[PDB]
């Protein structure tokens, strides 16, 4: 008997999980969702269409206490991979998209950890609207942005926050776009000078 | 009551479109293929894409869909959505835009005696290497490759359709009531192998 | 709880059709598959076929033409019918309830099995010859003497010594088939002085035609 | 005439496409990945995007999809929709403007041993660093980094089918000649997931431009 | 299909002993091996499936092990209830059964009680002339019988059988017969039965000349 | 969140999203149509087509979705996936590419009194008669015609969205603090008008 199947049956069939309900004890409570963006490749910046196309990995993270389990009771399973359709999602979309592609491109598996944390790192190609300052072209610099928000939920329902990371046992917010040297490809035209993030 | 409903329920209440219409696994399904070219839409040499509109006449015997008109009030043909019957899944192998299948899921016609006929229309864009050596007086040997996407030669077997005179149509069929001549490319030969 | 019981004819003529009925108790045929196995005499068991829970059937490729399997879910019965019988079909037939894990099946419960013998020989009365030593090579208090039963058909045959006076000192070797008929031997241990004086007699009975004989010691 | 339907029903009665197809969760799913390149559709230098028609053969043993052929009249292979079974989530890391994962869910071939072969077609629009120095006599080295997105190397291991991509069905392009091809398996650690290295197979193709057209029309 | 062989064909062990029956296939069985116990006159009972999954209600002394093409069934302590025939079978590719391992309780060696009987007068009257040789209460079952007529060995018409272990002493009993016609019987005068058994370096011989 | 699930199950027990929420057979459904322009994406003279990114503001009363909050733990409003409730099939009649419907079916907001509010995002490419004369000093007067595709004026009554104070602010709403200003075109006037039928349908332009 595979322990993963028993764990999934316990979490979803036995517990009666409802993906349409927010993970809160009371309706007045908001779900804290932490977001990070790992830029894998700046595909292009088309000034004529005023469209920035970027390959990104969107790190969603939130706590869903309905998906907690004791690892020792299920064969030491510490992480479980589930279709995103099975679990409740914060439904975060690129607000400033240029083509109507609000949602992520690929619905990869969500990673759920035994302590209830639900983790999601889908890849997406986004074509956001980036107005172009042609003043100093060709020596110009462009201040593009990607604005992520939920449309199915509001500040009363979901609280957005930046990803926190830890060094020397001290936590700090990740207030910048993540660049991973293994996954990042240097674009041939554009050098990233700053890459901040703001809530 | 409508006799077509009785016929449909009789045929399809215990029918599985997943499995082939063979009594034993080692039997081959013989398919009669008849590609009817409606028009040569275009030949883009720059993209090396031949675009054509065709009707894919596919005929086969499905013993599970066998019926006699005497038992169902004289019905000689039943139109059924193609999703309900088993299909050989014939696709254009040498396409270039990724559209392997047909453009419209037309109904299949289940004739009496178990013969199933499908004649869907499809627009196909296919790879045709262009020899520009003798342009503009050139001729092009474009090719269309049809095969089952799923089954090998020991599961599904193709044969050419047979004309009313008994001659095999080992070529692309052209119907005078449907064929529209292309104003740029004339068609000289269309043999099938 | 779970029980299966095979029933059918113990003797069948060659080229006739064998029919076997597996009665079922403790479970419903709509949820458990019932397979048929046979064990030919002197060989290991072999799988003959299966009646699926969904009512379908599957047969051994070597026996597909000769076999038919059916079921009655109201009576909880599974029927096996086999034609073109031959001598090689002699053996013990079992019906088994099959367990499953996904698509894999294995035999979980067995029936007690029915012995089926395929032979044309008609029922025949046994001959009972006495056995006596050809030389007085011994005179101990424990000497073995016996009786030979030959020609009878079909099994079983029973042998006793002086009816209830046989005691535990009796051996009954298994019967052997020769020329289409059975042969059996039996022996008893008796004092060397007792068997020439006491009327030690082997009593043989054959239920095939309710035959009975008694043969005393002769030398 | 109904055994394949019975088999398909038995296999998927309680099959879960979410869990990995291993007997024990501590085991690693071994997936064999073979890229077959059918046609080099386009090499867009100005957008630095290479569009290729591929068949992404993936082979793995699904522990739960075994069956015994004798139970189903000797059926040794079946074709089933890929949406019903568990599949490796192979993602093209260097996707430029296409789909990350496979979207054409063709049928997979399942064998009685549990071996699944899936050969979905795809049009990969991968990113490639176009070197402009030696243009129009340039050789381009374009790669396809394919790997399981969510499963790490200790959970699902992908292995190349052969040291080189399958070019047996490759339609010869009129502008680029594949001078070399090779596939290398790598394990790398990403900042997302420091405790688990992730496996990928990077196929690479050294393609040489045919300069004749550019010689005539430009040079 | 995967051919299966068992070892030993016959195994002797005393009550309480650990026993390990071995089952070997011609191909990888992939742990899809099961063991079942069959007793004379009783319905076979499944012991183990998937090579180690104990059947519900089976005593815990039964355990299974194995991989690839070699598998074993272990009884940690042989009880008197466990004297039976054990079959391994495979259900991953067709259904194939082993020849079976018959397990008997170990017994002290004993020489057979050998006797010989010529065809009686009644048999000769009916034309039957089968000679018979008996070997009562011997162990182990390893035994051989030879018929010699006028000193020359004979094999035609010889048939024999051996009983199972006696429930009280576990010794075997064997009978052998030599069917002959009255003419063939009268053509010779000396008859002897030679019994070879492990308890002696020389065979035990019994003989007779002419009718008793 | 037990009370929310229970209330949702109560509301959708026996509900049918295909049937419009007319109480009596003659009752009309009044739908207030407002428009918020998020970005004037482009204007193309060659295709005579204006591409805009908008948020609709559709508001109506569905009597079937009313409830008393005091019996349901004080829940005074609910967010429900749009596919599960009845929606007016308001479409852009003058679209140029065949995309009548909205770009994303986000959840609607249902008030306890049965008021349903829906603000779906839409990417629209409407046909716009280009004033070719005064190029490049020309000004263009583009129109977006929203109407129910199926229901007649006797079944769904369209209305122009009111202002936040209830004023007849018949204008395209533009949040100047977040509106994505177009680099080539300046919006001067942005009114809205309800057009009455000449089986006929009302329109909001
Ligand atoms: C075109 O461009 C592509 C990429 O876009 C080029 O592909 C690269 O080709 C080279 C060879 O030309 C490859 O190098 C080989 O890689 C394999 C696999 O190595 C992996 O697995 C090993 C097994 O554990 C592991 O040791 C390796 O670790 C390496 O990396 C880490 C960190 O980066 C480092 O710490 C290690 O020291 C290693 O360097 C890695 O995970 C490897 O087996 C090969 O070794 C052979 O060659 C070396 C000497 O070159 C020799 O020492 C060995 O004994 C053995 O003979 C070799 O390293 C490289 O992996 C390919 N990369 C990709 C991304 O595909 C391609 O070459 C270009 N072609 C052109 C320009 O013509
Ligand atoms: C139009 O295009 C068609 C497709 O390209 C052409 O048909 C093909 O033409 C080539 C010409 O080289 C033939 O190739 C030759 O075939 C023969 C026959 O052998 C065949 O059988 C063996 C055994 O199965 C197999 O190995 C071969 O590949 C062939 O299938 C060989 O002897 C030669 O060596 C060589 O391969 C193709 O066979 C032929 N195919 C078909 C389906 O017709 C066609 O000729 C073109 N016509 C014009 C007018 O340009
Ligand atoms: C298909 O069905 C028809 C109709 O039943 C079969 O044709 C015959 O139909 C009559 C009905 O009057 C039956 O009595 C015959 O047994 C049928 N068979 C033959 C051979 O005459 C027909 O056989 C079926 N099969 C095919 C392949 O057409
Ligand atoms: C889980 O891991 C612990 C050690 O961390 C080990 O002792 C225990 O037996 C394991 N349990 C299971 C069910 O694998
Ligand atoms: C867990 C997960 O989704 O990882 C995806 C990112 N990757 C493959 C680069 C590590």
């Amino acid at each position: 008997l595979n322990e993963e199947e028993r764990l999934i049956r316990h979490l979803f069939q036995e517990k009666g999980y409802n993906k349409e309900l927010r993970p809160v004890a009371h309706k007045e409570e908001s779900v804290d969702v932490a977001l990070a963006l790992t830029l894998s490749n700046l595909i292009s910046l088309k000034e004529v269409e005023e469209t920035l196309t970027t390959n990104v990995w969107i790190e969603h993270g939130w706590t869903d206490n309905r998906l907690k389990w004791n690892a020792e009771e299920f064969g030491n399973i510490s992480v479980l991979r589930l279709p995103p359709d099975m679990v409740w999602l914060p439904e975060i979309v690129l607000e400033n998209n240029n083509d109507g592609s609000f949602q992520i491109s690929y619905s990869c598996n969500v990673l759920v950890y035994h302590y209830g944390f639900v983790y999601w790192l889908p890849p997406a190609i986004f074509r956001s609207s980036c107005p172009i300052s042609v003043t100093y072209f060709p020596f110009d610099w462009q201040n593009c942005s990607l604005k992520f928000s939920s449309l199915k939920y509001t500040a009363k329902e979901i609280t957005l926050s930046l990803k926190q990371d830890a060094k020397e046992n001290r936590t700090y917010p990740v207030e910048w776009i993540i660049i991973d040297p293994e996954g990042f490809t240097e674009n041939g035209e554009w050098e990233i000078v700053h890459r901040p993030a703001r809530v | 009551k409508n006799e077509e409903l009785r016929l449909y329920h009789h045929l399809f209440n215990n029918y599985d479109p997943g499995s082939r219409p063979v009594r034993e696994p080692e039997d081959t399904v013989t398919i009669s293929l008849k590609v009817t070219l409606t028009n040569l839409i275009s030949l883009n040499e720059k993209e090396e894409t031949l675009t054509t509109s065709v009707w894919i006449g596919i005929d086969w015997q499905d013993y599970r869909l066998n019926y006699s008109k005497d038992d169902f009030g004289g019905i000689e043909t039943l139109r059924v959505p193609s999703e309900l019957v088993w299909l050989p899944e014939i696709v254009l192998e040498n396409n270039i835009d990724g559209q392997f299948g047909v453009a419209y899921d037309a109904n299949v016609l289940v004739y009496e005696g178990g013969s199933v006929t499908w004649l869907p229309p499809a627009i196909y864009r296919s790879v045709c290497a262009v020899e520009v050596t003798y342009f503009p007086f050139d001729w092009q040997n474009c090719s269309l490759i049809f095969r089952s996407q799923t089954y090998n030669a020991e599961e599904v077997e193709f044969t050419f359709a047979v004309d009313n005179d008994g001659k095999t149509i080992n070529k692309i069929d052209i119907d005078t009531e449907a064929y529209t001549e292309n104003g740029e490319w004339a068609i000289d030969f269309c043999p099938g192998v | 709880e779970v029980q299966l019981q095979e029933s059918g004819p113990g003797l069948v003529q060659p080229s006739e059709t064998l029919s076997l009925t597996c009665t079922v108790s403790g479970f419903s045929l709509t949820s458990y598959s019932v397979s048929w196995l046979r064990q030919p005499s002197g060989k290991g068991p072999e799988w003959m076929g299966r009646m699926w829970d969904d009512g379908g059937t599957v047969y051994n490729s070597g026996l597909k033409s000769r076999l038919s399997i059916s079921r009655d879910t109201s009576k909880n019965q599974v029927f096996l019918k086999m034609n073109s019988l031959q001598t090689d079909d002699t053996g013990t037939y079992y019906c088994t309830r099959d367990e499953r894990i996904r698509a894999i099946n294995w035999f979980a419960y067995w029936g007690q099995g029915t012995l089926v013998t395929v032979s044309s020989a008609e029922t025949t009365a046994p001959s009972v010859y006495p056995l006596a030593p050809g030389t007085a090579l011994k005179s101990n208090s424990m000497v073995t003497l016996g009786c030979l039963v030959k020609g009878y058909f079909p099994e079983p045959v029973t042998v006793t010594w002086n009816s209830g006076a046989l005691s535990s000192g009796v051996h009954t070797f298994p019967a052997v088939l020769q020329s289409g008929l059975y042969t059996l031997t039996s022996s008893v241990t008796v004092p060397s002085s007792t068997w020439p004086s006491q009327t030690v007699t082997c009593n043989v009975a054959h239920p095939g035609q309710q035959h009975q004989r008694w043969t005393r010691k002769l030398c | 005439s109904e055994h394949e339907t019975r088999l398909v029903a038995k296999l998927f009665k309680d099959y879960s496409s979410v869990v990995r197809p291993v007997e024990d969760h501590r085991q690693v799913v071994e997936v064999t990945v073979g890229l077959q390149l059918i046609q080099l559709i386009n090499v867009d230098e100005v957008n630095q995007i290479v569009t290729t028609n591929v068949r992404l053969k993936q082979q793995w043993v699904d522990y739960n999809l075994k069956w015994n052929p004798d139970d189903y009249g000797g059926v040794k292979k079946i074709h089933i929709p890929s949406e019903k079974i568990w599949r490796p989530d192979l993602v093209l890391y260097n996707n430029a403007d296409g789909d990350f994962a496979i979207v054409k869910f063709t049928k997979v071939l399942l064998q009685y041993t549990g071996h699944i072969t899936w050969t979905p077609p795809a049009i990969f629009k991968s990113y490639c660093e176009i070197i402009v120095t030696h243009f129009p006599f340039d050789e381009q080295n374009c790669s396809m980094k394919l790997g399981t997105w969510t499963y790490d190397g200790s959970v699902v291991a992908i292995n190349p089918e052969s040291d080189q991509p399958d070019l047996s069905n490759f339609m010869e392009s009129g502008e680029w000649v594949i001078k070399e091809s090779r596939g290398w398996k790598h394990s790398v650690t990403y900042s997302c997931c420091p405790d688990t290295p992730y496996l990928d197979i990077t196929y690479h193709f050294v393609m040489q431009r045919l300069p004749l057209y550019f010689i005539v029309n430009v040079i | 299909d995967i051919v299966i062989t068992q070892s030993p064909s016959l195994l002797s062990a005393s009550v309480g002993d650990r026993v390990t029956l071995t089952c070997k296939g011609s191909q990888n069985i992939d742990n899809y091996l099961a063991w079942y116990q069959q007793k004379l006159g009783e319905a076979p009972k499944l012991l183990i499936y998937k090579t180690n999954s104990l059947q519900t209600g089976i005593p815990s002394r039964f355990s299974g092990s194995g991989s690839g093409t070699d598998y074993t069934l272990t009884i940690s302590s042989l009880h008197s209830e466990d004297l039976a025939t054990y079959y391994c079978y495979q259900y991953i590719n067709g259904y194939t059964f082993g020849t079976g391992t018959k397990l008997e309780l170990k017994r002290a060696d004993a020489a057979p009680t050998v006797s010989i009987f010529p065809p009686s007068t009644e048999q000769l009257a009916t034309g039957g002339a089968s000679v018979v040789c008996l070997m009562n209460n011997f162990y182990p079952r390893d035994i051989s019988v030879k018929w010699k007529i006028d000193g020359t060995e004979r094999r035609d018409g010889v048939l024999d059988s051996v009983t199972d272990q006696d429930s009280k002493d576990s010794t075997y009993s064997m009978s052998s017969t030599l069917s002959l016609t009255k003419a063939d019987y009268e053509s010779h005068n000396l008859y002897t039965c030679e019994v070879v058994h492990k308890t002696s370096s020389s065979p035990v011989v019994k003989s007779f000349n002419r009718n008793e | 969140s037990e009370a929310e699930g229970r209330l949702r199950e109560k509301l959708f027990s026996g509900y049918d999203s295909s049937v419009r929420p007319a109480r009596e057979v003659g009752d009309r459904v009044r739908v207030s149509v407002g428009l918020i322009l998020a970005q004037l994406i482009s204007l193309n003279e060659k295709d005579e087509e204006m591409s805009t990114k908008v948020y609709l503001d559709l508001e109506w009363t569905d009597y079937r979705l009313s409830w008393d909050p005091a019996e349901h733990d004080g829940i005074d409003s609910l967010r429900i996936t749009a596919e599960s409730v009845w929606l007016p099939d308001v479409v852009l009649l003058n679209n140029n590419d065949g995309n009548f419907d909205v770009a994303l079916d986000i959840s609607v907001v249902v008030s306890s009194d049965g008021s349903v509010r829906w603000q779906p995002p839409g990417i629209y490419r409407s046909s716009c008669s280009i004033q070719v004369t005064y190029f490049p000093f020309d000004w263009q007067n583009c129109t977006m015609v929203f109407s129910s595709y199926s229901y007649d004026s006797s079944e769904v009554s369209l209305q122009t969205g009111l202002g936040p104070d209830g004023q007849g602010h018949q204008e395209i709403h533009i949040h100047e603090g977040t509106f994505i200003e177009n680099g080539q075109w300046e919006i001067i006037h942005k009114p809205s008008r309800l057009i009455q039928p000449p089986g006929q349908r009302q329109e909001v332009i």
